[PDB]
């Protein structure tokens, strides 16, 4: 192969490699254990000893769901100078079934970050998460909604490097890793902003090149293809490629639907290339709407190619980012894919490709509301695939022709990093990712010559150490 | 070391944690829902 060499440079993957636990330094001042107060947590006690013994003192910071963007600020000013905060509110917390992005931990973490911003404190914040991300497909993510916190944390550090410390993942149920590592992790000079403490050590999130040997296995679009948000470019070019490849049926579904600017032309193009293409003005947020849509799928053809592409976005700036805001800002993707996952748990899908973006892959200003949604999609693929269920969560870069992630952030990053990817090779990248059934590919054309001075300039991180040509 | 093996063996600690990431393993083609796919592994961990 020679033409897939470009696809090899297109695709990367997120791997958790064993990093150092950090250099333990005797802290000073205080380190707040910010959390809830509904249930007594031995987690708070596991952090208490570690920080009193690390040199500082421990003071509890109770935060309620949307209790205010300021309350924590005057609380931080009342305690005084703080050397860092441990957010222990995202541990052993169930996902509210109303919305994945309405997670209380995400909302209070955003409020706490902005409270530090408005409190003129300048202390690092470490959000302890309970198995929110996996160190590999050998581990299962308990809650994909908790990964939204990870994504928004990756975005936050690009806004306030002094305020954001990072995230520290710990296993579900066990609190020994906290006592073993937190003291060195929070004060560590290694520079890791993504930490996963497991029984076998400490793992840092890293970008690593994904090999593409062009495995002989081929994925075909046989069956109807549920292209959520098919009218949009992210779904539009994918539907065009599906029709080109020989998709028997195509099921573009979006709220705009027939009332979309370009719906008829797209439908005509897919009918010319493929066959049996239908556009449908149907909501994806409602569980019963998707239920009756799948029930209305003709029994003549089974559903096996749910290609979720719908995503809503207006702004991604952290100064106004609240979790309830993120919930309504990106409900199309999270609730949509959750409903589709719970619906197709009884369906034999050959593909459930989740269309996320680089916002959850690496930090991106202006995409702080997009990231949490894309991160739920990533976690869902890790889980549904860790389950006996089919999945894939491709994080597309700047789409060339689409406009949903192609805003001011896209043209900004076009000059200091990711550049527009031609669809004629992005479709081949998707085909290649479905050839190995990759859990979470990252398709991107980032140029590290300009990315080094635009991503690591504000925060020297090891995240991009495993990419060989990322040195320059 | 042989003395480090005793407090893994006397207090009842299982060494099965997960697959290694140091070695550059694929870890993605190793796990597919189809149990008969060539190139996939069935165990989700092990003492490594």
């Amino acid at each position: 192969s020679t033409e897939v060499d470009e696809v090899s440079a297109l695709r990367y993957r997120i791997e958790w490699r064993p990093t150092g636990a950090g250099e333990p330094a005797r802290l000073d001042g205080t380190w707040l254990v910010a959390k809830y107060a509904g249930t007594a947590d031995e987690t708070s006690t596991a952090a208490r000893e570690a920080l009193e013994s690390a040199g500082a003192r421990v003071r509890e910071l109770v935060v309620d769901a949307r209790c205010g963007r300021d309350e924590l600020a005057e609380r931080l000013r009342s305690v005084g100078e703080v050397a860092g905060v441990l957010s222990l509110l995202a541990v052993d917390e169930a996902e509210p079934e109303e919305a994945p992005l309405a997670l209380a931990s995400l909302a209070d973490t955003l409020s706490l970050v902005q409270a530090m911003v408005s409190a003129e404190l300048g202390c690092p914040l470490w959000t302890v998460t309970e198995s929110a991300v996996a160190t590999g497909p050998f581990e299962r993510v308990r809650n994909a909604a908790h990964g939204a916190l990870w994504g928004v944390g990756r975005v936050i550090a690009l806004e306030n490097p002094a305020v954001w410390g990072g995230l520290v993942d710990v296993p579900a149920g066990s609190v020994a890793e906290l006592a073993r590592h937190l003291a060195a992790v929070v004060s560590g000079g290694a520079g890791e902003d993504q930490l996963a403490l497991r029984a076998d050590g400490v793992y840092g999130r890293r970008w690593v090149r994904a090999a593409a040997p062009a495995t002989d296995d081929e994925w075909k679009p046989t069956g109807t293809v549920l292209v959520t948000g098919g009218t949009g470019g992210v779904g539009g070019q994918i539907a065009r490629w599906l029709a080109r490849r020989g998709a028997p049926h195509l099921l573009l579904v979006s709220r705009s639907g027939p009332d979309a600017d370009g719906a008829g032309e797209l439908v005509a193009e897919l009918e010319a290339l493929g066959a049996r293409t239908t556009v449908a003005a149907c909501d994806v947020t409602d569980r019963e709407s998707v239920r009756e849509l799948l029930g209305g799928i003709g029994d003549d053809v089974p559903l096996s190619a749910v290609f979720h592409a719908a995503a809503t976005l207006d702004d991604g700036t952290v100064d106004t980012l609240t979790g309830e805001r993120i919930e309504r800002a990106s409900r199309a993707k999270v609730l949509g894919a959750r409903n589709l996952h719970e619906l197709t748990r009884e369906l034999d899908l050959t593909a459930f490709v989740l269309f996320s973006s680089f916002a959850s892959a690496f930090g991106a200003p202006g995409l702080g509301g997009y990231a949490p949604g894309n991160a739920y999609l990533d976690g869902l693929a890790q889980q549904r695939r860790s389950d006996g269920l089919p999945a894939t969560a491709v994080a597309w870069g700047t789409w060339a022709g689409s406009g949903m992630a192609e805003g001011p952030v896209a043209d900004r990053f076009r000059r200091h990093g990711v550049i527009e990817m031609p669809p004629e090779t992005a479709c081949r990248a998707l085909q290649n990712a479905l050839d190995r059934a990759e859990v979470c590919p990252i398709v991107i054309d980032v140029r590290w010559d300009r990315f080094l001075l635009a991503y690591t300039a504000q925060r020297p991180t090891r995240l991009f150490d495993e990419i060989d040509d990322a040195r320059r | 070391t042989p003395e480090e093996f005793w407090e893994l063996l006397s207090e009842g600690r299982d060494a099965v944690a997960g697959l290694p990431t140091d070695r550059g393993w694929d870890l993605d083609s190793l796990f597919h829902p189809d149990p008969t796919r060539s190139g996939t592994a069935h165990q989700r961990g092990g003492g490594f």
